[PDB]
This record gives C-alpha cells, sequence and structure tokens, in this order.
RNA sequence: GCUCGCCGGAAGACCAAGGGUUCCUGUCCAACGUUAAUCGGGGCAGGGUGAGUCGACCCCUAAGGCGAGGCCGAAAGGCGUAGUCGAUGGGAAACAGGUUAAUAUUCCUGUACUUGGUGUUACUGCGAAGGGGGGACGGAGAAGGCUAUGUUGGCCGGGCGACGGUUGUCCCGGUUUAAGCGUGUAGGCUGGUUUUCCAGGCAAAUCCGGAAAAUCAAGGCUGAGGCGUGAUGACGAGGCACUACGGUGCUGAAGCAACAAAUGCCCUGCUUCCAGGAAAAGCCUCUAAGCAUCAGGUAACAUCAAAUCGUACCCCAAACCGACACAGGUGGUCAGGUAGAGAAUACCAAGGCGCUUGAGAGAACUCGGGUGAAGGAACUAGGCAAAAUGGUGCCGUAACUUCGGGAGAAGGCACGCUGAUAUGUAGGUGAGGUCCCUCGCGGAUGGAGCUGAAAUCAGUCGAAGAUACCAGCUGGCUGCAACUGUUUAUUAAAAACACAGCACUGUGCAAACACGAAAGUGGACGUAUACGGUGUGACGCCUGCCCGGUGCCGGAAGGUUAAU
RNA sequence: AGGACCGAACCGACUAAUGUUGAAAAAUUAGCGGAUGACUUGUGGCUGGGGGUGAAAGGCCAAUCAAACCGGGAGAUAGCU
C-alpha cells in the first residue's frame, strides 16, 4: 500500500532545508533551539 | 602559467593496484592519488614539470569514503581523488 | 445555423451546436496572441475566491482593440475568427498602412468590409465614433464609459445598447439590462449591434461540456451539513430556512449595490 | 555436472526517483539469516566508479517563489515593479568493435563530429537590456511510403545419427556490420523574381507588414528510407597450438535474396473537429546611438581549449516506501517464436529462477480443488456460492421507443484432417527481359519467383472438430435515479452527490461576491447572450389556490426613536 | 463521430471465501466496474487549523480529524475512581 512517506531530495531541501529555515523570522528561531538544545544536525541537508 | 607552490601540493601518492599496473603495463597509464581540489591542468602541469614526463591526457575521478567501523563507532574514510595519467610514446615513470 | 446532433450514445441527444461556416479554420494571428494562465478561481493568497472555477481548455488570450483609436485610417475585414476568451467572435482586420488587429466581430460583418474609425466615419455598422455623432436612437455596441479608456459596455455576443438621447454633454443610453444610464458624450461607441447572437441557442447537451469550459460542480447548499452552508442538516431534505448564500447574506430578493459614487449615472434602474 | 519444474508484456534487460558501497576479490562463522551453513546484501581487509559528445552544472523560461525602490500594515510583517531564481519544458556535438573479477557511447582500436579563443590570408560596412521572423507546440481519424524485426529460400560449415527408417522434397548452426560523409527519393508545404511608393512594427531600417506595376512559369523549403562510402577493416560458425583445465593465444568459410511487417520513422505532416490548443533564449535577419582607411563581420587554413561534479551496485526490489531478507506500493524504456484479432491466453527462446526449515505418515477437522447415482432451489433472509453460457460466419429476431435503439434480443445451422477445383485459387508483392526518353532512386509492358485467404464438391477419423487455455447465462413484470460519472482512504457505491436543462434573484464594472486590519488579488485582461448566489434536476404533459405569519422589495404621510 | 460498444495495460473496488496473536495496522484468490475521457499518471508548485479543500461523506489535511501535529499556559480542573 502506498504509505505517507515518499521521498525526494528536492521536496526535502526545499521544505525543511536550511536556506529554507533561514529565510523566515520563525524558521531562524527553530535554528536557534535546535543550537541551544545542542543539536548534532540542525536542519535535514545530508 | 600554474606557480610551482600550488604544482607542488596537487601530486600526493602513487596508486598501487592491479588496474594501476595493468594500466602502466599495457596503456602507458600512471594511476596516481592527487589532491582533492585538483583540476586536471593542475594534474598535467605537475606530472609535466616533477617527473619530466610529457602527458598526454588526464582522467580524474573521485573515490567516495568507506564507512568502516571501530567496535561500535563507525565513521566513514575520506574521498580522494584519483587520476589517470596518460603519458605519450616516450616514458619510464 | 443551429444544429441538432443525432441522438446516437446519450450526451449527443441533447447538444446543439452553434456551427458558422465563416469562421477561420486555422491558426490565429501570432503578434496578437498571449499566453493566459488559468487562475483556478483562487487569488494572491491561494484561497478559493470564486467558487466553480477550474480545468476546461488551454486558451491563448488575443488582443483585441477595444479602443479603436486609428481613425480616420480605413481598414478592410480580413478574416473572422473564433475567440476563446468572448461569447462573440473577432474580425482581424487590416489597416491601409499595414497594421493588423481584432476586434470585436458586429453583426453583419464579413470578409472584405470597409470599417473606419474616428469622427467624419460614415453611419454604418463596424465604424466606431464619438456618440455625440451618433444619431439618437441607434444600436451601438462596444460603448466606452470614460473617454479614451476603451469600449465596456455591449460586448458580449448578440449584445446592443441604444441611444435614446443626448441632452448636453451626456448620452442617456438604455442599456442591455434595462437600465437607463448617462455616459459622456465624446466616449467612442461602434456602430451596429455584436455578433453572435445564435450562441445563446446552444445546449451543451453534457456534463463534460460544462467541464471543458471550466466550470467544476456546484454542490447544492442544502446537500452539506450545517458547519459547511447555512443550509444544512436535517434528517431528509429539509429546508426551513430563509435563502441565503454561503455567507449568510439573503439571496431570492436582496438587493447589494451600494456604490454612491455613480449613483449620479444611473438615470433608472433596471426592471 | 546431468536431469526435472517455474516466469518469459516477466519472476528477462536498461534506467529515473530513492538508497548509499549493498559492487568485486580474499578471508571468518560469534551475533544477523525464522533451520544447518563451508554460504550471504553478515564480520574484517584490500580493490573498484576514467567523458569536449551521456547526465548535471550552463544559456532560456512555465506554474510559482523571492523581491531594490514602492504601496500597505500596532511591531513582527503582507503585496508587488524593475529584476532575480525556478524544469517536469526549449538550447552544440560519437558511433561500431574489443577489454576488467569488478567501469565504460568514459579505457583501447578504427572512423567521426561540435562549439569557443588566438594567429595568418582574401573580401568586407559592423554595431543593441531595440524591430521582424523563427523557436512555437490541441483532440481524433485516415491511409501511403519505410524501417526495426521476423519467416522462408540460396550460400557456407558441420552431421548421416543408442530403436524401424534417414544421400535427401533430410538434420543442426551461421548468414552481422554503426555513427559520420556523399547523393537526393516516396511524400508535405509554398507561386517565384525585379522595380517603385507608404498614415504601420514607440525612433530608424535595405528586415517585416502593406499598395502598385513588369515578367517568368518555375524556383525554393522540408523530408523517412534506399543506395555509395565508412569497411581490401571489424565481427564471424568453428578448427589449430599450448593448456596453472579456469581457459589462453593463432587462424577463420559464407556473410545473399524474396516475402511479411509495427504501437517506431516520414509526421511538429495530412484530413477533420470544437473544447480553439505554453513562454523565453539559442538561431536567422533589420537597423539606432556610436565606429567608419581602426574596430568588427564573412570565408579558408593552422593552432589551442572544452573546466567542475555524477558515473560502482539494487532499482516492480532481500538494496527504495511498508518496524522484517514483509504474498503490499513504486514512473519511464526494449519487447523474439508458434497458435491468436491481440501487449489477452497456452507453450517456448534470450535470460532468470525453484520462493533460507526439512524428513515422514496419509486420522478427525479446516483451507484450495476434481467427480458424482436419482432428484433439480426442495437450501436459504435471498439461487449466497458453485454449475451453466461463452468464438467466427451466415440465417433470424418481439413489445416498447426520444426512431439512435431494444439487439449479441430471443433461437438456430456450419466448423477438424485430406484431396480436387488450383502439381496452392482470388488477392498482395514483383525480378530478368522488352519500349521510350525531359536518362534515372524514371515511367509503360511483362510476368519468373515469393506470399496467400476464403468458398464449394468429394472423402476420412473420433463419443466429441469454437475440442486445451481463453471466451455473454437468457427471458418476463416492477420501485428509484434520466444517462457517463462522484462519494464515506480502512464495515455504507446507493435511490445519496454531480449533471445537462429549467427558474428565481443579485450584479452597469472601481460590478455583485470572495480572500485580505490594509495594500492588493480572484471574479476577468470578462461586461448583462456576462458573472455570482439559490433551488429543481434529461426529455414529454404540466406546475392549481393562499400575501394572515416569517422574510424580501417598495413607499413616504403620521406615531415612536440615538449621538448632538 | 461518440462523457459510443466488447476487452488487456492502466484506474478502481461490487460479491464471496480465506486472513482476522494476518504474508498485510485493509490484503490474497476467484469472479467484478471504467477503460478517448467529467480519464489516468510522473515531476514541480499553491491553499493551514475554526483555517484549507470538499461532484458533500463531517470526507480528507502524513496509519490522527464534529476542529491536525508539536511545544507552552500546565502540576488546568476533577464535589469522581
Amino acid at each position: 500500500m502506498k504509505r505517507t512517506f515518499q521521498p525526494s531530495v528536492l521536496k526535502r531541501n526545499r521544505s525543511h532545508g536550511f536556506r529554507a529555515r533561514m529565510a523566515t523570522k520563525n524558521g531562524r528561531q527553530v535554528l536557534a533551539r535546535r543550537r541551544a538544545k545542542g543539536r548534532a544536525r540542525l536542519t535535514v541537508s545530508k | 602559467m600554474i606557480r610551482e607552490e600550488r604544482l607542488l601540493k596537487v601530486l600526493r601518492a602513487p596508486h598501487v593496484s592491479e588496474k594501476a599496473s595493468t594500466a602502466m603495463e599495457k596503456s602507458n597509464t600512471i594511476v596516481l592519488k592527487v589532491a582533492k581540489d585538483a583540476t586536471k591542468a593542475e594534474i598535467k602541469a605537475a606530472v609535466q614539470k616533477l617527473f619530466e614526463v610529457e602527458v598526454e591526457v588526464v582522467n580524474t575521478l573521485v573515490v567516495k569514503g568507506k564507512v568502516k567501523r571501530h567496535g561500535q563507532r563507525i565513521g566513514r574514510r575520506s574521498d580522494w581523488k584519483k587520476a589517470y595519467v596518460t603519458l605519450k610514446e616516450g616514458q619510464n615513470l | 445555423a443551429v444544429v441538432k446532433c443525432k441522438p446516437t450514445s446519450p450526451g449527443r441527444r441533447h447538444v446543439v451546436k452553434v456551427v458558422n461556416p465563416e469562421l477561420h479554420k486555422g491558426k490565429p494571428f501570432a503578434p496578437l496572441l498571449e499566453k493566459n494562465s488559468k487562475s483556478g478561481g483562487r487569488n494572491n493568497n491561494g484561497r478559493i475566491t470564486t467558487r466553480h472555477i477550474g480545468g476546461g481548455h488551454k486558451q491563448a488570450y488575443r488582443i483585441v482593440d477595444f479602443k479603436r483609436n486609428k481613425d480616420g485610417i480605413p481598414a478592410v475585414v480580413e478574416r473572422l475568427e473564433y475567440d476563446p476568451n468572448r461569447s462573440a467572435n473577432i474580425a482581424l482586420v487590416l489597416y491601409k498602412d499595414g497594421e493588423r488587429r481584432y476586434i470585436l466581430a458586429p453583426k453583419g460583418l464579413k470578409a472584405g468590409d470597409q470599417i473606419q474609425s474616428g469622427v467624419d466615419a460614415a453611419i454604418k455598422p463596424g465604424n466606431t465614433l464619438p456618440m455625440r455623432n451618433i444619431p439618437v436612437g441607434s444600436t451601438v455596441h462596444n460603448v466606452e464609459m470614460k473617454p479614451g479608456k476603451g469600449g465596456q459596455l455591449a460586448r458580449s455576443a448578440g449584445t446592443y445598447v441604444q441611444i435614446v438621447a443626448r441632452d448636453g454633454a451626456y448620452v442617456t443610453l438604455r442599456l442591455r439590462s434595462g437600465e437607463m444610464r448617462k455616459v459622456e458624450a465624446d466616449c467612442r461607441a461602434t456602430l451596429g449591434e455584436v455578433g453572435n447572437a445564435e450562441h445563446m441557442l446552444r445546449v451543451l447537451g453534457k456534463a463534460g461540456a460544462a467541464r471543458w469550459r471550466g466550470v467544476r460542480p456546484t454542490v447544492r447548499g442544502t446537500a452539506m451539513n450545517p458547519v459547511d452552508h447555512p443550509h444544512g442538516g436535517g434528517e431528509g431534505r429539509n429546508f426551513g430556512k430563509h435563502p441565503v448564500t454561503p455567507w449568510g447574506v439573503q439571496t431570492k430578493g436582496k438587493k447589494t449595490r451600494s456604490n454612491k459614487r455613480t449613483d449620479k449615472f444611473i438615470v433608472r434602474r433596471r426592471s
């Protein structure tokens, strides 16, 4: 059956990637919480 | 021209294997590990000027590093670059 | 020429076509075409603002000359063409100085026919000229509402506007609505009536024909749940309410004009 | 290794996405593998991915994103012009053969092609975020010409055969060759050329558009395939010499023709139909500012450059998405034989597999199937399930009907094999020869050869000739819904939703209406034959009475009536 | 010609049986509907929570939907267990 995760790298990055978190106020606050929690990978880039 | 300070840092090791060996003893090509940011003009110039031979053409691939592990600790090795340096008819090394 | 299709396969049983042998079978004139991307009924916020729109055939826009600015230069009608963006047909015309333009095609106008815009134009169908020079009681289409702006009244097929008065700087116009409106008399207008009247006689025949003009289905309000439409719910068919829009405003009677700026120009509302 | 079975429009082959070393070799069997394991997609180590031509990057753009200024907004921020990004689309160029354990249009051999830089030489008006062309583009249908590919004959090499026969109307195998370059064909489109003039293409224009003449009747554009060359080369069934028996080298015959034939190519064509079918760059042209014995343009030759990243391997799957080595999901490409209308179906080729627990026994019972005396719905909520029907041709076919249907109504008959008509016909294709020449990829004649239905007559076999697989059960009365469609992903597919059609009502354009603190945007580059809302729901005959209540529309006299 | 007819791919999901600590958190097998269209599909884009989208089922919005998920107010409150 066709499950929910149908992967695509270009949609992974355009959607949840770094240049797209940095592109706005609230994604920068996301990166700030991931750095402050102290996190090995911030976004999902590769 | 390429400066000689750049041109010394490019070639890194001769690559020893059996594909390399049959490339030397069968098709004049010496195979050698180069700098990761080394272009084909740099490798050609560096073999022209550091082994004093005449290079016909260079072919460069980039080899991806293998994820090994020690114990239960993984790690990728490291990517390197391998240059197939096709020499002319007059060569030794 | 309207044609009833023979009833092979339902779906064709009720279709009436409006065929026109004088339309150009071929490609339109290219440098008066441009891209017309379809929207889906959705504004710059992405949201559906006008419902029921979407799909349909790909269409190219045709720059139709509504202004009719080339004054005094005659133009022969080169051909007539199908325009997908309108109810009427468009005539491709060729001015004497070698410029082609598309105009709305009036009623009698065929290929090889002289039209002429401007003040000293002859009064005959196809000639755009200001309404201080048109006689009272003449059918007139493609009417401007502000001088220099372009035609906006009576553009849809088979539609005309009658000039009934010339009191001063204004002409009283019986719009196709039935409404009497004052327009400034310097506004150009094209003589005759616009010419595909039989457009209204076609009957479409099946559901997919509506679909291919870009008209998605209309779910009626009473078939929904109360969360969706004010008509909603009820254990079999159940109306019981005064009929409203999906936003609660009364349909079936309730007047929704509020302008106050253009009420000066309305002599009598429609009836 | 020999047999046996399974897939073969896939369970073969090649990719994209996705994964990321799973690829290949050596080595180990702890754990992982639903068992054992010497094996493995497991552990450990080593190896492996070679590009001017493939793809990305790059040039150009769609939807859409972002957006200097800007308009807007308590702030955050919204929208958006110039612009700038964004492929799933447009834009230069390589093919055959060989090779590795593992890469190959990348390496090697042979033969090519493309775009830029620079230099020389000959001629020369060049020049844009500007003008024009072009790129540039729908659905369906129909043939015609081809090819891939296949079949048969010829040729060449080999065999004459475990059991009757098999020197022949016999058996097995091979019969392959590309890009590029040259020619220009079956088609398809368009009249061509010269001169003058002009309110158009923001300016200019020799370009485009337009208006006059004059002359010629042809020119041009495009185009599959074939043919020639590439190629006296490669490949080639097989033999020969050594053989770490794994193979390794050497040598190597024929290498043709006929017919059939695509869903591929001519074809972005042609015919037709409404529902009227991207953009921008490369490309070709025109000039403006400027530069004008310079620069630049064109042509030939030479020379240099073409960087960077991807390239392993799986990819309908044990490697991706499904927690699993999961009976599920996953886009594109190639598509052989026989029978067949066919990409169905049966059996097969190439190729790949036998599904990572086995050995027995042959109880009840469960699951998947086969058959069944007589009866034949008696079962049951209900013919649920099963059984039955099932092909092609011809005959024949009712009520009712919107005249289309109903209709494949219903119901029948024929069907294999052999021989003759006819040492294979009708038809298709069509050589050599002959005739003419505007002479060749020509047309006329001619029929050799190949292919080849279908029908009749005669005979013969079986219980049965649509023999397997595949492949309608039919009829009568009636409710609802007109019809095709849509819907409760995962107990409801329906009479419900939709629908064409009808009506009412709003809406005069800065439209009503909707999203939006606003700007703005959709409505719509539309304009009342249009658009929005509401109900009803093809079609036919129709749609009666009630305005007291609630709503809406209209009226303005009087009563009451806020801020002030 | 056709929201035409029969029928594979392709899309679907009408019936039955199995399965129901499944091979599978919705499938398999045998039949079944559509199959040139209101079709189907790939790649990208857009719409967002009292909001979207809806041929309307209160369906769908990441195995979640009469108001998603995450985090916080937050140790809500619980005359109840």
